[PDB]
RNA sequence: GGGAGUAGCAGCAUAGCCGGGUGAGAAUCCCGGCCGCCGUAGGGGCCAGGGUUCCACGGCAAUGUUCGUCAGCCGUGGGUUA
RNA sequence: AGCCGAGGGAACUCGGCAAAUUGGCCCCGUAACUUCGGGAGAAGGGGUGCCUGCGGGUGUGUAACCCGCAGGUCGCAGUGAC
RNA sequence: CCCGAAAACAGGCGGCCACCGAGGGCCCGGGAAGAAGACCCGGUUGAUGGGGCGGGGAUGUAAGCGGGAAGGGAAACCGACCCGUUCAGUCUGCCGCUCCCAACAGCCCGAGUGCUACCGGG
């Protein structure tokens, strides 16, 4: 009964919900919603995304 | 020649609007323990839980998913005992016993009620089904339950409904029902955590619609789909027999039909809104609501899989009248994880 | 009822119409909702609509209405039965 | 006569709303405002053909695919200068 | 009469019917065959927005119309719709 | 398991009324139900719809103001875009609390009999 982290907004979510997705070089990637793998795929960058965790590490990093 | 089985069963026909909103109980199980054979209440919603399997088969042992469904049952209240004799060909109604202080909204389902009908006349006349019970010549007694609506404030007008007793002895059966009759009964008393289940409800409407969704029929080639026959049926039938067979697939009402389900399992019975599962006490109602349904505050049910109905629907449920072999055992499972996050 | 005099302020929801007709008819539907509710809600024979809230209703076009309408409402008495004059807000 | 108070009065340019007026009577006629369509044509000019359909006043039995106080409809009077 | 559809991609059908794909401009590059005129826009590949400036052509022109360059910056997508 | 008192032996039971009026329908606010009809919930012994105020949710951080910005211009100033105020602003065919507005006012159907053989009891 493990909570997972998604790999694009850095959330918790809940156990029974999300995607793993596997690269073909073992890589492995955790989503949360349908929204975020998008974005992921699509190539929007979440260090310019106010609701991300990312955007507190460009904050930072500035 | 192409072989191929038929689309559709008819062994649900003719497929018509349900004759009551409230189910009707055709057959009843035959069980050893003097209980009430049976509880109803309302739909609440669906989450889901992770539990460790216990039934037989593979993955048994496993930290498994498992889709739920929440029933919200308040207490019944018994206002009556019948009895049935046998006639010649089946059962037939002997004589009738209510209570005397029924609630002002029972008035809104039975609207003749008697005028003075005091606990005095009351005692004669469950005297007299005694009496009359202790010979020989009774064959059946049952209660005669109506729901509680007020309490979870869902509506006001009661829903009147018939319950069968187990065993086989009349006069069990009787002192039973004497010792129940004008009071209030809780799930808790009546069903036990691990049991399989029947479920029944009237299912949910859809209106009038064609073969294609109500049968299963194929959609025709895009050249009748140009044409203009695409969610059509070929032909109705050959020339002889010179008539259409009922067989043959048609549009008309789908949905809202009497439904009965077999072995659902009965995983938890929640009190006051509340679950206890490592000593916490934690809420089913998930964050915002149920959807459709607010929140859950008297006692619940939290019944595997699903069941037929809308939300706010009358369910009604019983044991198992036709449970597999290997039955798993009659046990609350170890449960955890419960979802509560918002469900919209 | 509702005092004459007095100007009561009301919101007459106007997506509880959309959908129920095609969107090019949804404006000439507005203004008929509109009428209909403040007769109901104010308990009046007779209401006037201003050019202004006409106008609001048609800003957007007749695909557009907007979905709450915020309208002053008089009621004025004359011969018994009570007659409304509507109001932008 | 039955078919039947049924089909049709959609499809190629989906258009009306608010206030005021006239009148026995107004979804359909007039005024104002808002909202829309055409915009190398649905705008302007003018052959052939038609022949008074032109203008004003007064009307609504029939015509106009519905209504009509409106009208290329009906009636009474006028109107084309080298 | 129209819009979108996960995974697969003609297994549908007499038959890829119908629908879909491509698409404007600049640069690179371009086969067999040939009546040497063509084939040929063959095929195929790369780029394109906004802002801040710098240069050229004709012209008397800080008039007008055209041809190039560098830098900064935003978006899934710059002949972004047509 | 599904349909099933029009099953012509056209059923059983309990209760109410008659021998002005029990009961039912139109009407009103609405869906979980719906081609017209039908079905279900409520109608001030009230949270049925709306409003207000709170929860949950979808997008993605508003306008204005201020500070920067490759560069240009004597200087003032221009300037796509960036930063802060700012999980913001907008919306919600979901949930809860609260009588602030409307569920008012009415109108329509509607059972009543006698002869013969009586039955079982006066
Ligand atoms: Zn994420």
């Amino acid at each position: 009964a493990r909570w997972n982290v998604c790999s694009y907004c850095g959330r918790e979510f809940e156990p029974g919900t999300g995607k793993m997705f596997v690269r073909n070089d073992g890589r492995v990637l955790f989503f949360c919603s349908s929204k975020c793998e998008k974005y992921y795929f699509m190539g929007r960058n979440p260090r310019k995304l106010k609701w991300t965790k990312a955007f507190q590490e460009a904050r930072l990093q500035r | 020649k192409i072989h191929r089985p038929r689309r559709g069963s008819l062994a649900y026909s003719p497929r018509k609007r349900a004759k009551s909103i409230v189910p009707r109980i055709r057959s009843w199980p035959k069980d050893s323990e003097v209980r009430m054979l049976g509880f109803a209440g309302y739909k609440a919603g669906m989450t889901h839980i992770l539990m460790i399997d216990d039934s037989p088969g593979l993955t048994k042992g496993k930290e498994i998913f498992v889709p739920v469904t929440i029933v919200e049952v308040p207490p019944l209240f018994v206002y009556g005992i019948r009895a049935y004799k046998q006639g010649y060909l089946g059962l037939e109604t002997a004589t009738e016993v209510w209570f005397h202080d029924l609630h002002k909204n029972v008035a809104r389902r039975i609207k003749t009620l008697p005028k003075n009908y005091n606990e005095e006349a009351f005692q004669a006349k469950l005297g007299q089904l005694e009496d009359l019970v202790n010979d020989g010549e009774i064959a059946d007694v049952r209660l005669l339950v109506h729901t509680q609506p007020w309490l979870i404030g869902l509506k006001k007008k009661p829903e009147v409904m018939e319950y069968a007793i187990g065993g086989d002895d009349v006069k069990a059966k009787f002192d039973y029902a004497k010792e129940k009759i004008g009071k209030e009964l809780r799930a808790g008393e009546v069903l036990h955590e691990g049991e399989l289940l029947d479920v029944i409800a009237v299912t949910k409407g859809k209106g009038t619609q064609g073969p294609v969704k109500r049968w299963g029929v194929k959609v025709q080639f895009h050249k009748a789909q140009r044409a203009g026959k695409g969610r059509h049926i070929g032909n109705l039938g050959p020339w002889h027999p010179a008539r259409v067979m009922w067989t043959v697939p048609q549009a008309g009402q789908m949905g809202f039909h009497h439904r009965t389900e077999f072995n659902k399992r009965l995983i938890a019975i929640g009190e006051n809104g509340k679950l206890v599962l490592d000593g916490n006490e934690i809420e089913i109602t998930p964050k915002g609501g149920f959807p459709h349904y607010g929140i859950v505050r008297s006692d619940f049910l939290m019944i595997e899989g699903t069941i037929p109905g809308s939300f706010k629907r009358i369910i009604r449920v019983r044991p198992a009248i036709r449970p597999p072999k290997k039955k798993p055992p009659v046990e609350r499972p170890q449960i955890t994880y419960v979802s509560r996050e918002s469900k919209q | 009822p509702i005092k004459p005099g007095e100007e009561v302020i009301f919101v007459v929801p106007i997506n509880k119409i959309k959908k129920r007709v095609p969107r090019w008819k949804r404006a000439p539907r507005a203004a008929r909702f509109v009428r209909e509710w403040i007769a109901r809600h104010a308990k009046a024979d007779e209401v006037i609509i201003g050019t202004d809230v006409n106008e609001k209703i048609w800003e957007r076009g007749a695909e557009k209405p907007p979905g709450k309408l915020r309208v002053k409402v008089v009621v004025e008495e004359s011969e018994g039965k009570r007659i409304a004059r509507v109001s932008l807000a």
